[PDB]
Parts: C-alpha cells; sequence; structure tokens
C-alpha cells in the first residue's frame, strides 16, 4: 500500500520561500530515488528535482543560485522541496513521485499540494443564493449558488452537505478583476422546493470561512 | 532538453471504438518513454513504461508500441473510465520531459440547453453589486454563444462565462454567464434578457425577467 502525502503549499508573494513535505509509508523509503515534479495552471507537467540515496547527488531542471532545493529524512520516511525566491510563474500544483529503481522511469506519485505564488491578500468569499424568478411553473425547478470575490484558489461546494448531488453543475472558478468567481447549480423536482429546504454549502480554506446559505423563494 | 510533441492535442471518441496517439522525439530516446493518464480532478497514474510494457492492474486494451523518435499509445475498445488527459514522457536524459497532453472525450448526439436566469439576490443589492445570472444547462457540442440584452441593447461589457468540463453521468456540458452590473447602473434598467445560441437551432433560446 504505497502512500505518498504532499503538504506545505498555500499562498506566498513573489520574493518568499516556501517549504513543501511528503510523507511517505508502505514502502523502505530509503531505499529508493524520489523526485518533484509540478503541473502549471496550463496544465503543462515538467520536472523540478530529483535525489537519489545520497544528500549531496541531487540534481534540477533549473539550477539558479539557491531557488530549488530538494532533501530527505531517511529516518522521517519524509521528502522536501525548499523554495526559495519565488517568482509568479512557479504557481502549481507540485507532485512528489517515487523511481522504480535506478533509471528516471516513475510508478507512484502523490496527490500534489497547490502553490500559489502572488502579490494580492487572502480574501473571504461573498456567497449569495439564487433563487427563480418571481414567479412560479414546470417539471423542475433550477436553483443556484454564487460565491463571489474571493482568492486564492480554492473554494468547496456542496448542496445539503453533500446528500444532494444529482443534478448539481458546478462551474470552475474564473478570476475577475484580481478575485475569484465561482457558482453551482442544482435541477430538482418541482414538488421539492420549497417543500424541502436547500442549502449551498461554501467553504474557504484559506480564510477560514465557512458559510451554509439557504436558498428561499423571491418575496413579494 | 528534448522536446516531445504529442497528437492530436484533444480528440472525442465514441464507446467501444479504438483510439491511438502518437508522440514525437526529437531525438532517439531508445525506448525510454511512458505514458500517464490522468482522469479528471486526479494526479496522473503510469500507464506504460519502457514503450511496451503495461503497469500492473492496467487493463490489456492499453498497448504501447514505437521505437527510435516516434512512439504511440492505443486504447483497443474505448471505456467510459478511459477519459482524461494522456501524456507521454521521456527519460533518456536529465531534465525528462512530458508532451503537452492529449484530452480524449465522449462523443454523443447534439443536445440543446436548458436555460434559466436569476435577478440579483437581494443580499447583493445590500452590498452595492448587482450580478444577473444565467445558466445553460446539458447541451452538446461544446460551443455555444450567450447575448445579454438590457431593455432590448446588447451588452457585452463585464460578462463572465464558465463552462464545466464533459459531465460523467451523460457527457454533455454546462455552462454559467454572468453579468456583473452596479446596483446604480442595475436599477437604471428594467428588462434583462439571456438569449443562448446553439447549433441545434437556428432560433436562440430567451430568458428574460423585469425588475417590475
Ligand atoms: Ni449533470
Ligand atoms: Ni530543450
Amino acid at each position: 500500500e504505497v502512500q505518498l502525502v504532499e503538504s506545505g503549499g498555500g499562498l506566498m508573494r513573489p520574493g518568499g520561500s516556501l517549504k513543501l513535505s511528503c510523507a511517505a509509508s508502505g514502502f523502505a523509503f530509503s531505499r529508493f530515488d524520489m523526485s518533484w515534479v509540478r503541473q502549471t495552471p496550463e496544465k503543462r507537467l515538467e520536472w523540478v528535482a530529483y535525489i537519489r540515496n545520497g544528500a549531496d547527488d541531487t540534481y534540477y531542471a533549473d539550477t539558479e543560485k539557491g531557488r530549488f532545493t530538494i532533501s530527505r529524512d531517511n529516518a522521517k520516511n519524509t521528502l522536501y522541496l525548499q523554495l526559495s525566491s519565488l517568482k509568479i510563474e512557479d504557481t502549481a500544483m507540485y507532485y512528489c513521485v517515487r523511481h522504480s529503481g535506478y533509471s528516471y522511469v516513475i510508478d507512484y506519485w502523490g496527490q500534489g499540494t497547490s502553490v500559489t505564488v502572488s502579490s494580492a491578500s487572502t480574501t473571504a468569499p461573498s456567497v449569495y443564493p439564487l433563487a427563480p424568478v418571481c414567479g412560479g411553473t414546470g417539471s423542475s425547478v433550477t436553483l443556484g449558488c454564487l460565491v463571489k470575490g474571493y482568492f486564492p484558489e480554492p473554494v468547496t461546494l456542496t448542496w445539503n452537505s453533500g446528500s444532494l448531488s444529482s443534478g448539481v453543475h458546478t462551474f470552475p472558478a474564473l478570476l475577475q478583476s484580481g478575485l475569484y468567481t465561482l457558482s453551482s447549480s442544482v435541477t430538482v423536482t418541482s414538488n421539492t422546493w420549497p417543500s424541502q429546504t436547500i442549502t449551498c454549502n461554501v467553504a474557504h480554506p484559506a480564510s477560514s470561512t465557512k458559510v451554509d446559505k439557504k436558498i428561499e423563494p423571491r418575496v413579494p | 532538453d528534448i522536446k516531445m510533441t504529442q497528437s492530436p492535442s484533444s480528440m472525442y471518441a465514441s464507446l467501444g471504438e479504438r483510439v491511438t496517439f502518437t508522440c514525437k522525439a526529437s531525438q532517439d530516446i531508445y525506448s525510454s518513454f511512458s505514458w500517464f493518464q490522468q482522469r479528471p480532478g486526479k494526479s496522473p497514474k503510469t500507464l506504460i513504461y519502457r514503450a511496451n510494457r503495461l503497469v500492473d492492474g492496467v487493463p490489456s486494451r492499453f498497448s504501447g508500441s514505437g521505437s527510435g523518435q516516434d512512439y504511440s499509445l492505443t486504447i483497443s475498445s474505448l471505456e467510459y473510465e478511459d477519459m482524461g488527459v494522456y501524456f507521454c514522457l521521456q527519460h533518456e536524459e536529465f531534465p525528462p520531459t512530458f508532451g503537452g497532453g492529449t484530452k480524449l472525450e465522449l462523443k454523443r448526439t447534439d443536445a440543446a440547453p436548458t436555460v434559466s436566469i436569476f435577478p440579483p439576490s437581494s443580499e447583493q443589492l445590500t452590498s452595492g453589486g448587482a450580478s444577473v445570472v444565467c445558466f445553460l444547462n446539458n447541451f452538446y457540442p461544446k460551443d455555444i454563444n450567450v447575448k445579454w440584452k438590457i431593455d432590448g441593447s446588447e451588452r457585452q461589457n463585464g460578462v463572465l462565462n464558465s463552462w464545466t468540463d464533459q459531465d460523467s453521468k451523460d457527457s454533455t456540458y454546462s455552462m454559467s454567464s454572468t453579468l456583473t452590473l452596479t446596483k446604480d447602473e442595475y436599477e437604471r434598467h428594467n428588462s434583462y434578457t439571456c438569449e443562448a445560441t446553439h447549433k441545434t437551432s437556428t432560433s436562440p433560446i430567451v430568458k428574460s425577467f423585469n425588475r417590475n
């Protein structure tokens, strides 16, 4: 049961530093070479750094002085990547990967840890319920949730704490004048709303914001 | 670094169909080559190594071939779980380099969108802003145009359009269109209209409301 679990990512200003960790389990960590790989927002994959059993035998795609440092603590079964003098274009999902043997071939990938390099401040979202237009007629009804003005990504959004997943469409977040906006729609049969409550659950961990917004009919 | 050129960049395929991706390296890489699959929302998974060897647990419908500079991945009988993005990788020379990816999606019959329009919520109006939202649900193919009209005149400034990826249950797309106004501007007009044009019909689908 090979497991690689990254952590340490987050938001950082350009010029700052960030240390990522990869907790390994399920294999003899000290006998395998390891690499870090990153995926950019454009979904491009790119090698970052590579380390063998030794602490000095490290190789980097960009060896500009003191920008990437890969290290490992074999007693803690952990791999590290120190990012320094961060640039905006270092924004990416960083993956821990295990080499199968003596070559550069990969077998297992981690789950990734998201790094955002930006000058913008963390900002909590506003959550707005979208109820149908004043009126009320049809076999089904479509409701919505608009999450506006937050930074950085991501927000998570569920309906009725996850128990309502059929008929749900969530639209990817888009940057609009420095801040993200996301929305979600849910379609249910007309006889269940508003007789049964429908609630939008929005979480923004970077600002610790958690909102549960009930959708209620418009008035008058 | 060695350049990896993957083709095509995307393709639609039917269930049970045979599909082939190719990748070309800028020099001989002696079969130090792998294929990866990235299902939607997940990290990549290694499918093939050494050009033609299957990773344990990968079904036999996947197969790789090639040598020198030219390599291929073939999926013999396409299944629903095979959708996602496929990447090639050379690891003959450091640093290993990935191809740009091939996005594989499901072909299905055309479907017209279901359109819904939402005035600004009362909570937003208290804040000083006003967003009008149009949802276009469950259409195929992906291309679609949305037009906003305010008291009859077209408005394009301030529109944000967001598509989903392909639906995992019915292979349709949905999209959200948000027109963002100031509260002052929203209150200067009465009728708001979202018009969706899609290849399934020459006439647009129209949804409107009046501020009353
Ligand atoms: Ni759906
Ligand atoms: Ni090059």
